[PDB]
């Protein structure tokens, strides 16, 4: 679209971070900023010429330069970790509005943790319904930059694999899940299946077998 | 104090019509501007349209992909906003939000007609445009065993498989079990249906005594499933 | 864009004993007489001047653009006033230093698109430096002439 943002930016807890929005119409109009937490509706943060609604911390502040707009958080807190969108006119002279691509702010807020991995073989009830699904649960890790791999015996598989992006749990750590869809014949014809999780150079592999 | 409630979202076949409503409370709805913004699942915000107050002429504006098809009309008499969607396409599948629009113009550095910001946002209503038909979920157990355990704590859950459309709400023991419960986001399988998981962390000692039931709710199909999860 | 109505008695010179409230009274008064604005229009103009000052530190003489929301305006209108002595208006951009003002442009616009356009054109007229010098000598009958000519061009 007209307004372009950085897809993802990470900052250390208690330090300053700048999110930038670039567009041609920004040379004529200001841009507002919206913060969206997971599973929540967006909320306004900065609008106009550094105007801030009531109830918004004073560490939030907006600026502008040429065809770019900026949102600056001075001393980032854990509560500021969310998605940020800029909004402004599409072109000069218009009465339409346009949002930016969005920016995922990652506030490295608490210490690193190795992921706990649990692999669920297909239930007997599911196999009796002519279906087979491996459910791999990854929980209690920080930061949330993992890669999931599956193995039929010792050979990898990516088809039939889908993995949810890591989300925060109640204890403010991260959790994710990955699924492998198989046929009941595929499940019975291999020695074992494995779920490999890689987190910061450290790999954890859980393995299930049909004869177990 | 300011509240905006959206309603009317559901599954619509491609080419069909759907009307959304927005109840406004906590301000002077007759003077405030009103906008519709949508967000496809896993995507960013996209501005749909905006209607002005009767003071400012009551003009309406629409984004390019919805102009002519979508129509915004307000009703100051009952403090309600409407979004009439016609000729719905797959691309219109999104959570639709209702937002109160503010006005701004800097005298020294502003260009008419100024800038429009969105102060208050409703919670959003989900609209799904798909030729695929509704389907209730299948709930399979994710039982723990003497290998799936992690010392004193054990992980058990349920696999809510093959349902359409979103969403599915999951509870445990009729809401009495919320400590250690985590419900993962849905995933889109090869059939085009949705699947998610709900796991609860549980002490391994109470795996032969206490019973565990996951409660699945899928309102778009009017289905509720209570699945018992036993070990082994 | 429904026309900016202008009359002769919408321009007057103010005495030397005027403060910020005295000005807003005298300038609004012809607008409420002709049904342009609500009865308590001076109240809503004074309220917005407390929250959003309109003092403009323009050269050589500062100016003020007192206005309010377009919700309290029936018909578009303008009222002008010239002051015998500089009267303090607070800066519009936020500097704590006030602004001496001798020319005041009360703007009474009815919808948002007209506020943005007229306010943008106002920024150009206050930069007409050779006009900001002759505004303080022209009397109430002639100030009409020059200032009304620039209203008849706005319909473009």
């Amino acid at each position: 679209s007209e307004l372009t943002q950085d897809p993802a930016v990470s900052v250390a807890l208690g330090q300053t971070v700048r999110i930038t929005c670039q567009g041609d119409s920004l040379r004529s109009y200001y841009a507002s900023w919206y913060q969206q937490k997971p599973g929540q509706a967006p909320v306004l943060v900065i609008y106009g010429k550094n105007n801030r609604p009531s109830g918004i911390p004073d560490r939030f502040s907006g600026s502008s330069s040429g065809n770019t707009a900026s949102l600056t958080i001075t001393g980032a807190q854990a509560e500021d970790e969310a998605d940020y969108y800029c909004s402004s006119r599409d072109k000069s002279g218009s009465r339409l509005s346009v949002f930016g691509g969005g920016t995922k702010l990652t506030v490295l807020s608490q210490p690193k943790a190795a992921p706990s991995v649990t692999l669920f073989p297909p239930s007997s009830e599911e196999l009796q319904a002519n279906k087979a699904t491996l459910v791999c649960l990854i929980s209690d890790f920080y930061p949330g930059a993992v890669t999931v791999a599956w193995k039929a015996d010792s050979s990898p598989v990516k088809a039939g694999v889908e993995t949810t992006t890591p989300s925060k749990q109640s204890n403010n750590k991260y959790a994710a899940s990955s699924y492998l869809s198989l046929t009941p014949e595929q499940w019975k014809s291999h020695r074992s299946y494995s779920c490999q999780v890689t987190h910061e150079g450290s790999t954890v592999e859980k393995t299930v077998a049909p004869t177990e | 104090e300011v509240q905006l409630v959206e309603s009317g979202g559901g599954l619509v076949k491609p080419g069909g019509s759907l009307r959304l409503s927005c109840a406004a409370s906590g301000f002077t709805f007759s003077n405030a501007w009103m906008s519709w913004v949508r967000q496809a699942p896993g995507k960013g915000l996209e501005w749909v349209g905006r209607i002005k107050s009767k003071t400012d002429g009551g003009t309406t504006d629409y984004a390019a992909p919805v102009k002519g098809r979508f129509t915004i009309s307000r009703d100051d008499s009952k403090n309600t906003l409407y979004l009439q969607m016609n000729s719905l396409k797959t691309e219109d599948t999104a959570v639709y939000y209702c937002a109160r629009t503010g006005k701004y113009y800097d005298f020294w550095s502003g260009y008419p007609p100024g800038e429009e910001y969105f102060q208050d946002w409703g919670r959003g209503t989900l609209v799904t445009v798909s030729s695929a038909s509704t389907k209730g979920p299948s709930v399979f157990p994710l039982a723990p065993s003497s290998k799936s355990t992690s010392g004193g704590t054990a992980a058990l859950g349920c696999l809510v498989k093959d349902y359409f459309p979103e969403p599915v709400t999951v509870s445990w023991n009729s809401g009495a079990l919320t400590s250690g419960v985590h419900t993962f986001p849905a995933v889109l399988q090869s059939s085009g249906l949705y699947s998610l998981s709900s796991v609860v962390t549980v002490p391994s000692s109470s795996l032969g005594t206490q019973t565990y039931i996951c409660n699945v709710n899928h309102k778009p199909s009017n289905t509720k499933v209570d699945k018992r999860v036993e070990p082994k | 864009m429904q026309g900016i109505h202008f009359r002769r008695h919408y321009v007057r010179h103010l005495p030397k004993e005027v403060s910020q409230n005295d000005i807003i009274k005298a300038l609004a008064s012809p607008l409420i007489n002709d049904g342009m604005v609500v009865s308590d229009f001076a109240d809503h103009v004074i309220t917005r001047e407390q929250n959003f000052p309109t003092g403009l530190p323009v050269e050589p003489v500062g100016v003020a653009i007192p206005h309010t929301d377009g919700e309290y305006v029936r018909q578009n209108a303008i009222s002008v006033g010239i002051l015998a002595e500089p009267v303090n208006f607070e800066d519009a951009t936020g500097e704590p230093d006030p602004v001496p003002v001798r020319v005041v442009f009360m703007l009474a616009l009815s919808n948002w698109d007209d506020i943005t356009n007229v306010l943008y054109w106002i920024k150009a007229v206050i930069q007409d430096e050779d006009f900001m010098q002759q505004l303080l000598v022209m009397n109430d009958d002639e100030i009409y002439q020059s200032i009304y000519t620039r209203i008849s061009e706005l319909e473009h």
